[PDB]
């Protein structure tokens, strides 16, 4: 076996399909060769470090194993770390082209300490002629000023739905797997942006059931059915939406959490009615889980969710 | 002398009742050699520890203690450990195997992210010289990045069969007679969880048994477990929805102090027995269940119980007028 | 403290809780004393009953070799169950001399008291399983806790679990005469129940508040009765006179009147959050309201209480209970 | 000029005779001193009466205190250099600069303090703003070491405080002086300092005006008395702080504009005022009880005000960004007096 | 090489007069560095006319990237003494700092000697300028660093210059009175906008000046940044169009705002042409920024989708309690980081339920956030306040906000007040009434700084004459209570 997401990584900055502005300057950046500090930011999934990986590819041929440190969340990274082994290969002799340089590729910055950042700061700035440093993080809150300082911040949106429905497109094309719109509309819904979790998703629908269709994913996916939830958002009498959270939904075993979700996710897409009582029934929503995620997930929480959602529906 | 929830043990993969649909998975599994990582997440006492130790077993034979690594919740692990301890293991060849070793982590949901984001990193390093387990009670805890690396399981809770068939086991083992109300007022209180089925079995073997052949009733499995009782519930309710505010309020003080019981337990009840009522107006349910989840969410805060009982008393009261 | 000169040194002079001292007296006389697993509210006679068995058991002599004490306050990490409960767990028990055997039945084992057993640390226990289970031979525990939830499971399986029910109203009493007899402490005619229900559960506070308003009466050298009005001053509720005026204010007035009326109170009057519950006792309590009445007085004084309970500022939300319940 | 005439004894206290017989009463007994819990409004004396107990039942050298500064480390490398205010005889806790160590500094620091050596005293100021760990740990402390600390804790108002710690200590409670003894105080000073008093409403009114805040009355005697040279007239212009008069104006804007381009000028002067070291209660406080004191308001306008301050004050206390609640809070009134 | 460098480096300064803003602080530094030597001769004694006579090292302090390190290493460079810097990058332990350069403390330079030293240029060439950078940072593995240095601030025969950039912070408590400490500030918005017209001049590329205010805007006044910022127009190439640039990767917020703002995409028509999945989308672009943004420029928009019998201010009303509550909300996802779930609801009730509340046309501006400089206002105003408490809680005992409300009016009239009539002959009594206090000059200005309302001292302050100023200033150097 082989993991799709890991088979099926961009190994060229072209193939990375998301984010095209942030995508065409780094392409130029890449072709220039003037490459600036720069602290990648965004959400999980979204190609970050795939993005920086193929960018240092791209700008150093075949040098990419004696020019570029990367160091994840395996590796130890202490003060005695980056005063001693990021100095030594930064000073480290090495002839390249006159646009390129070394790449120092720190994965996950957000969990290094702050006095380990802070050790950094003159190490990046005096070797600025050699050494061009990149960090990814997923939240740009938890680096230092003044490193969120000598470098350019790059922030990555999440991913649209026509991105990841052509990604997916291509893969089952070079894949030639059996498919229909319901199963794709599905794995869009269920991904919420994350390319690596609708890729891992496709995969294990693939390997389970062979055809991707919406009740293989719905299945493999292991959450409530969106069909269930909006028909116990929608119904005309509370009894009848108690009902059917309490038999079909509560009886299976499902997590608060995940019905909450489930719940959230369909009312964001639910076309049918207008958008002020969709916002109040999102925040209805947001307010039940905000109770469950405090340590009470009990169904009476779920019940009065629905009977405020069915008041608000009927007022 | 060993407690039931250890004895009653499933030393193998036969053993576990109620998980049919995940043991014929990982059976397959194991006998097609592609074993790879896997996250057991489910609620407490439905034996995703049993299985998978049974799981380990019946792949290693003696050679358990030796390839098998079991690793715990916090036990000071900030970052350290999962740096040092785990990476060795992963990295250090054992000398006469041939395979792959195992390591599972129990309870694993309470890592922080720092710790979830070393713990992926490490899987994700040496994810061919060895093999992955992580099991959890939430899976909404852990980062979305570790849930796409292995395979998920959720463990339904056991049905109402084979907790009862359990039930018939250790009453075969254990010289026990039991009441045909009481194994109904277990599979109702229990809830789906084997564990507390077990701890409470033993409790009322100890405390009951003179002559080691009684019968056991309802009144003291609710006893012990300090569960509320449906005639006392029922009590209550007719109390609080009949009568005025000083019976009404000197009865529900009565049965909470005479009993022990906690307002969050009368709470759930109450809607649970109100579930089922034919009220004529719509408005009634909605400020009902409203008013219910409000005082509960409150009451999980600590507050001054009296005055969340009376409010609870004025709102069943109040509702009740359409 | 006389909390101390009465506490219970035998297992008679314990009269609130006696479901749980019979069996235990019955099983004394044998030596299979399993460890045990004591949950209660506090102040209900835990460490009372417990030092009354090893008294009783024991005697004087062995008061100290060999039985230990160990609480949350002194250390107790993973290092401590591994260095020095272990080794107090697997050292021999002593030889009792024959002035002990000639009173005492010596038993041989050894007797160790971790009370409060909700704050230890998860480590700690699944540590002190081991600790207990292998020495049971020559030593037994006793653990004491408020929460059953806070300690796991195979802790509670060997030992047996004891609920020490919260004491009534109705056998307390005898007792609070007793400590008022033994002291020749004069007191008024309606003041120990309004002790008992100001303290209801917890005697221990009943206790210390009766012998610290005695002790401050003393001073007066004035020998009077000590009145109920001393004694709920000490306890930190609000008295019943200023009660009586918040009521009649709000019974019938203005916003300016009440806001300067609650402006005073907070200025100067006493400065507990006891108004709220005094105020629901009193109006819960009474029997001139109406239905309609009381729903929205419980739900208001609710919603107060929900407030106040998130560190907020006590003057704005007295006053908008105030205001609220005028509204009425 | 406040803590130059401050008594510094038990004898010079010329407030509450009935706590000061107390304290006197109490100050028989240097041996057994039990645990005490002070609580009362601000401005009312009971660090005073805390320090002058302390000179009571010690000697007169109590007074003379140096501060030292102490460094402790948590589970990871934050070292925090906490500052604790110590005499030959007793010490000073303040809570208020650590926010997560309350559990940690506390249970150690006197585990420390009680094996050097008869006891010693430890002043907790500030009692309130101590999660339940805190207490906890603190009443532990109290059961563990009862011959060595004898803890007298300052606080207001105190609700925020466990029933392990209330059943464990003698509760004292300091009320507000009122005008009639806080005007006497005011003349012993003005005598002191050889003032010019024209008559004696002068010291009626600033005992009205400084609602029972003692010290903020002796200051505000200070602040007026260094403006008409040293000379008080019945012309007297009452001085109030630098905030007290922006919020008494931002209420009239208030009152008199109810519009969005007033808003701005609102947030504007919320902007200015929360930048300047003052806090988001106080803010909401002064602005509450200083808009319900407008005459052009009725009874449903102020019963709608102060729900509105009451909901929003629940909001502050479960916030990080005081400005949106306060915003929130201009902008429901505004809707409302509307 | 020309172009394989960056732009901080390639347009750094190489004089004192193309240092941006702070030109008080520099020429106080450079009026120091140069008088240290008759400081010396006069066994750091007598106050040379400024009162900065007496303090043997230097401290530099302000917001990051301002100019310190780079104003400190031209004013040593300028004299022609010799630069001895010492970085957070190497190990400054009490051993190492007791070997390394305290030893060198009182030593020539061998570099200074052997390099020039025949003409008659200066006779300090052969000195120590000792610039001790990055001070803040001595971590945990740097034992007892802060109170070595502190000692190195005295017992030393060469200038020593310190670089942090919390100067109230505890940590630095030693150096309370040993050292020189000089603020550095923001700079102004000119002198930043005069560097950017003269890089785009030299770069062959025109910007509007509309960008340039924004970008200072949303820099908050960072120097390098706005330079690392500017470096990036360089990659567009394949014009007089920059519009892409600016409104998708360097100034997305503002956009995004004036998206979501747009009242035509929550009429009926475009509801489903822009769906709320589109709006929940626009928000994730950058969650860091959209709600303070939005809580900023929210009440500054002309509505049209008001409800038949709603106006502005109900409206408003609304959109704050959203507001707050999705404060709330943003107070509990911070509070607990494995609380990524929570993202969406954040993003409808902080940015897209105000938004479709008070939707409609721009009346104004966008404007970018407030927020962030007055938080680190209040932030560098809370540490002075504790500093100040620090040194009166030995006379004063009440809490540290209690300091602020009430004993600062009367700090007022009796520090500041007496030298508006009595001229320059109360500095005794304002002396004598600090030292009852344990208070100092620094401290006297600290005290003097927040009064906000009819009480600003700024007009005041700035009003008196240099002489009286300068006369206490050297005045207060003498006498010393503690
Ligand atoms: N824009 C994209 N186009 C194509 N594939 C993508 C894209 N983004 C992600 N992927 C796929 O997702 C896989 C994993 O993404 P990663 O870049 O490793 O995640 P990440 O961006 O680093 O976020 P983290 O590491 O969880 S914080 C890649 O190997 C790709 O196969
Ligand atoms: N399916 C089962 N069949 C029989 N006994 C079971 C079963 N599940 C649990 N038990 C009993 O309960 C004990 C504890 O089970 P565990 O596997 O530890 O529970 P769990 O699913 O791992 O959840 P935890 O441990 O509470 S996080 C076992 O030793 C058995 O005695
Ligand atoms: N039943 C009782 N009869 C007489 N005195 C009692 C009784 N229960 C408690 N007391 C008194 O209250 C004191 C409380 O002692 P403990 O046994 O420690 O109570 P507790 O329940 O352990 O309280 P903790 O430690 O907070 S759980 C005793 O020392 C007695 O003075
Ligand atoms: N006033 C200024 N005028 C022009 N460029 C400046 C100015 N201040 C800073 N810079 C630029 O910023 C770069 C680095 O500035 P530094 O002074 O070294 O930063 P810093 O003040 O040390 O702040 P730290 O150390 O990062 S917290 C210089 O090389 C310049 O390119
Ligand atoms: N008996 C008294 N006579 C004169 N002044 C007093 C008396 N008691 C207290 N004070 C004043 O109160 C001030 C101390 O207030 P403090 O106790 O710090 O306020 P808080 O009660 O908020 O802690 C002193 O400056 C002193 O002038
Ligand atoms: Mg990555
Ligand atoms: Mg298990
Ligand atoms: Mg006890
Ligand atoms: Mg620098």
């Amino acid at each position: 076996q082989l993991p799709w997401v890991e088979k099926y990584r961009p190994q060229v900055l072209s193939d990375i399909v998301g984010n095209k502005e942030t995508i065409d300057r780094l392409q130029q950046i890449a072709k220039d060769g003037n490459m600036p500090h720069m602290i990648i930011s965004g959400m999980p999934g979204i190609g970050k470090t795939t993005s920086v990986h193929c960018l240092a590819h791209e700008l150093l041929g075949r040098s990419y194993a004696d020019g570029v440190l990367e160091l994840n969340a395996s590796d130890d990274r202490g003060i005695d770390v980056v005063r001693n082994q990021i100095k030594h290969f930064a000073q480290k002799k090495l002839h390249l082209p006159p646009g390129k340089h070394k790449i120092v590729i720190l994965d996950e910055a957000d969990s290094m300490t702050a006095g380990a950042q802070q050790a950094l700061r003159r190490t990046m700035e005096l070797y600025s002629n050699s050494t061009r440093f990149a960090f990814a993080c997923n939240q740009s809150n938890k680096i230092i000023e003044p490193l969120q300082s000598r470098c350019a911040i790059l922030r990555y949106s999440k991913l649209s739905d026509e991105d990841v429905l052509k990604r997916l497109l291509q893969i089952i094309k070079l894949e030639d797997v059996k498919y229909t719109n319901d199963g794709l509309e599905a794995i869009i819904f269920t991904a919420e942006g994350d390319m690596r979790q609708a890729i891992n998703n496709l995969q294990s629908t693939v390997a389970g059931h062979g055809l991707v269709n919406a009740d293989n994913v719905f299945k493999i996916v292991d959450s409530p059915h969106p069909l269930i939830v909006k028909k116990m958002l929608l119904a005309s009498n509370l009894e009848d939406s108690i009902q059917i959270l309490r038999t079909d939904l509560w009886k299976k075993g499902y997590s608060s959490i995940d019905i909450v979700t489930t719940s959230f996710r369909v009312t964001k897409n639910l076309a049918q009615v207008k958008e002020s009582v969709r916002l109040e029934m999102i925040k209805e929503i947001g307010l039940t889980h905000m109770r469950i995620l405090e340590g009470v997930g009990t169904y009476l929480q779920l019940a009065s969710m629905l009977a405020k959602i069915h008041k608000l529906n009927n007022k | 002398n060993l407690p039931w929830v250890e004895k009653y043990r499933p030393e193998t993969l036969d053993e576990v009742y109620g998980q049919n649909e995940v043991i014929t998975t990982v059976r397959k599994f194991v006998d097609e050699g592609k074993l790879p990582h896997l996250l057991f997440y489910g609620p407490p006492g439905t034996g995703k520890t049993s299985t998978i130790v049974a799981l380990a077993r019946e792949i290693y034979g003696k050679n358990y203690s030796n390839m098998v690594l079991e690793l715990n919740a916090s036990d000071d692990r900030g970052i350290d450990v999962v740096r040092n301890q785990i990476k060795d293991f992963a990295s250090t060849r054992q000398i006469f195997s041939k395979g792959f070793k195992l390591i599972i982590l129990d309870e694993a949901d309470a890592m922080t992210n720092a710790a979830q984001n070393a713990l992926r990193r490490v899987i994700e390093r040496y994810t061919k010289n060895t093999r992955f387990c992580v099991l959890a009670n939430y899976a909404h805890k852990l980062t979305p990045a570790l849930l796409s690396r292995c395979t998920r399981f959720r463990f339904q809770p056991l049905p109402q069969e084979a907790i009862e068939r359990r039930i018939a086991n250790v009453l075969v083992h254990e010289k026990l007679k039991l009441s045909p109300n009481a194994e109904k007022a277990l599979i109702e209180l229990s809830n789906g969880d084997m564990r507390r089925v077990l701890n409470v079995l033993q409790s009322c073997k100890a405390t009951l048994d003179n002559p080691d052949e009684d019968e056991i009733s309802d009144d003291v499995i609710y006893e012990c477990c300090g569960a509320p009782r449906p005639s006392d519930l029922k009590a209550v309710l007719k109390s609080i929805l009949e009568d005025d505010w000083g019976t009404a309020h000197y009865t529900l003080n009565k049965v909470r102090s005479a009993k022990g019981l906690a307002l969050i337990d009368l709470i759930e009840g109450i809607v649970k027995i109100l579930e089922d009522y034919e009220l004529q107006n719509e408005e009634t349910r909605v400020h009902l269940l409203t008013k219910l989840a409000d005082i509960e969410y409150s009451i999980s805060k600590g507050g001054n119980d009296q005055i969340q009982g009376s409010a609870v008393i004025g709102a069943i009261k109040a509702s009740f007028e359409n | 403290p006389w909390v101390e000169k009465y506490r219970p040194k035998n297992l008679d002079e314990v009269t609130a809780q006696d479901h749980a001292v019979t069996v235990l007296k019955k099983t004394l006389k044998s030596a299979n004393l399993p460890h045990m697993l004591f949950y209660g509210p506090p102040g209900t006679g835990k460490t009372s009953t417990i030092l009354a068995l090893t008294k009783e058991l024991y005697g004087p002599d062995l008061m100290k070799s060999r039985i230990l004490e160990l609480n949350a306050s002194d250390e107790r990490g993973i290092s401590i169950v591994r260095e020095k409960v272990k080794n107090f767990a697997r050292l021999t028990v002593s030889k009792p001399s024959k002035h002990d055997l000639e009173n005492y039945p010596c038993p041989p084992y050894k007797i160790i008291i971790l009370d409060e057993a909700d704050s230890m640390t998860a480590d700690a226990q699944s540590a002190l399983r081991r600790t207990m289970e292998t020495y049971s031979g020559v030593t037994r525990f006793c653990l004491i806790c408020n929460y059953v939830t806070r300690i796991i499971d195979p802790l509670a399986s060997r030992c047996s679990k004891f609920r020490f029910k919260a004491l009534d109203a109705s056998n307390a009493i005898d007792r609070l005469r007793f400590i008022s007899e033994q002291e020749n402490v004069k007191c008024d005619d309606g003041v120990l129940e309004r002790i008992l229900d100001i303290s209801a559960g917890d005697l221990r506070r009943g206790i210390t508040l009766l012998q610290s308003a005695s002790k401050g009466a003393q001073y007066l050298g004035d020998g009077k009765n000590i009145t109920s009005t001393q004694v709920e001053e000490l306890a930190g509720v609000v008295p019943h006179d200023i009660l009586i005026e918040i009521v009649e204010k709000v019974k019938s007035g203005d916003f300016d009147e009440i806001k300067k009326y609650v402006n005073t109170f907070m200025k100067s009057g006493w400065s507990a959050a006891s108004v709220v519950n005094q105020l629901h006792e009193y109006y819960i309590t009474n029997d001139n309201f109406d239905t309609n009445f009381k729903n929205q007085i419980s739900w208001l004084l609710f919603t107060t209480d929900s407030r106040l309970n998130n560190g907020t500022n006590e003057h704005i939300q007295l006053l908008n209970l105030l205001v609220k319940i005028s509204q009425l | 000029w406040v803590d130059k005439y401050r008594p510094k004894s038990l004898n010079a206290l010329s407030h509450n005779e009935e706590l000061t017989n107390f304290l006197k009463s109490l100050s028989d007994q240097p041996r057994d001193l039990p645990h005490l819990l002070l609580y009362g409004p601000n401005g009312t004396g009971k660090k005073t009466r805390c320090m002058a107990l302390l000179e009571s039942i010690f000697g007169p050298g109590v007074y003379r205190l140096k501060i030292d500064v102490r460094q402790f480390v948590t589970a990871s490398n934050r070292k925090l250099e906490l500052n604790v205010v110590s005499s030959p005889y007793h010490l000073e806790i303040t809570p208020s600069d650590m926010g997560n160590n309350d559990r940690i500094v506390i249970q150690e620091l006197l585990k420390e303090v009680a094996q050097m050596e008869r006891y010693k005293c430890v002043i907790i100021n500030e009692a309130n703003s101590l999660t339940k760990d805190a207490q906890a740990a603190l009443r532990r402390t109290m059961e563990k070491y009862s011959k060595n600390i004898r803890l007298i804790m300052v606080c207001d108002s105190m609700s925020p405080i466990i029933a392990p710690i209330k059943s464990r200590c003698l509760l004292i409670r300091c009320p507000a002086p009122s005008d009639s003894e806080i005007s006497t105080i005011l003349s012993d000073v003005v005598t002191n300092e050889r003032i010019q008093l024209e008559t004696k409403d002068i010291l009626k009114r600033i005992a009205q005006a400084s609602n029972g805040n003692l010290r903020v009355s002796l200051l505000m005697l200070e602040s007026m008395a260094l403006n008409n040279e040293l000379a008080l007239k019945s012309s007297s212009p009452i001085i109030k702080p630098d905030w007290i008069i922006v919020i008494h104006k931002l209420t009239r804007k208030i009152v008199k504009e109810r519009s969005v381009n007033s808003l701005i000028e609102c947030r504007a002067v919320l902007y200015d005022l929360l930048a300047h070291c003052i806090p988001a209660n106080i803010i909401l406080k002064e602005l509450t009880f200083s808009l319900l004191d407008v005459e052009t308001l009725n009874t449903t306008n102020k019963s709608s005000i102060i729900e509105y301050s009451s909901v929003f004050d629940e909001r502050l206390s479960l916030g990080n960004k005081a400005i949106f609640h306060l915003e929130g809070f201009i902008a429901k009134v505004m809707c409302c007096l509307d | 090489r020309e172009e394989d460098k960056l732009w901080t480096v390639k347009y750094a300064p190489t004089n004192l007069q193309q240092v941006c803003g702070n030109k008080g602080s520099v020429m106080k530094l450079k009026n120091w560095l140069a008088n240290w030597e008759n400081s010396k001769k006069n066994s750091f004694k007598h106050a040379g006319k400024d009162g900065s006579g007496v303090f043997r090292a230097a401290m530099l302090y302000g917001p990051p990237g301002i100019g310190k390190t780079t104003a400190a290493h031209l004013v040593a460079q300028e004299l022609g003494y010799d630069i001895l810097e010492q970085n957070a990058s190497d190990v400054r332990s009490k051993t190492l700092l007791n070997a390394g350069v305290k030893n060198a403390l009182d030593n020539m330079s061998v570099v200074g000697y052997f390099k020039h030293n025949e003409e008659a240029q200066n006779l300090n060439g052969k000195h120590f300028v000792i610039i001790m950078d990055e001070v803040d940072g001595m971590s945990g593995g740097d034992r007892g660093g802060v109170g070595q240095l502190a000692q190195f601030c005295r017992k030393t025969s060469t200038p020593l210059i310190l670089i942090c950039n919390e100067r109230n912070l505890p940590k630095m408590r030693p150096f309370d009175r040993v050292c020189l400490d000089i603020q550095f500030r923001r700079p102004d918005a000119n002198s930043i906008k005069s560097r950017l017209m003269t890089i785009a001049i030299r770069e062959k590329f025109k910007l509007d000046p509309n960008v340039i205010d924004r970008l200072i805007q949303t820099t908050r006044g960072d120097i390098r940044q706005v330079i690392n910022l500017l470096s990036t127009i360089s990659t567009t190439t394949k014009n007089e169009i920059s519009k892409a640039w600016e409104k998708n990767i360097a100034l997305k917020p503002f956009d995004i705002a004036h998206k979501m703002l747009d009242g035509q995409i929550y009429s009926d028509i475009g509801s489903r042409n822009f769906t709320l999945n589109d709006k929940i989308a626009l928000y994730f672009d950058d969650f860091d920024f959209t709600p303070l943004m939005i809580q900023e420029n929210y009440l500054s928009t002309r509505p049209s989708v008001l409800k038949p019998g709603q106006s502005h201010l109900e409206a408003v009303a609304e959109a704050a309690n959203c507001i707050s509550l999705g404060d709330i909300v943003e107070k509990k996802i911070r509070s607990s980081e494995q609380l990524w779930s929570l993202l969406p609801l954040h993003a409808v009730l902080s940015s897209v339920y105000p938004a479709s509340k008070v939707a409609g046309h721009m009346a104004g501006r966008i404007n970018f956030t407030a927020w962030l400089g007055q938080n680190s206002k209040s932030a560098k105003y809370y540490r002075l306040l504790q500093e100040i408490h620090y040194h009166t809680r030995l006379g004063t005992s009440t809490d540290k906000i209690g300091l602020r409300l009430d004993y600062l009016p009367t700090f007022r009239k009796r520090l500041l007040d007496p030298f508006l009539k009595q001229g320059a002959d109360a500095i005794s009594s304002v002396i004598e009434v600090m030292d009852d206090y344990y208070l100092t000059k620094e401290d006297w200005d600290s005290i003097m700084e927040f009064f906000v309302g009819p009480d600003v001292t700024t007009a005041i302050i700035k009003k008196i004459p240099a002489t009286v100023k300068s006369g206490f200033t050297r005045k207060y150097n003498s006498m010393t209570h503690p």
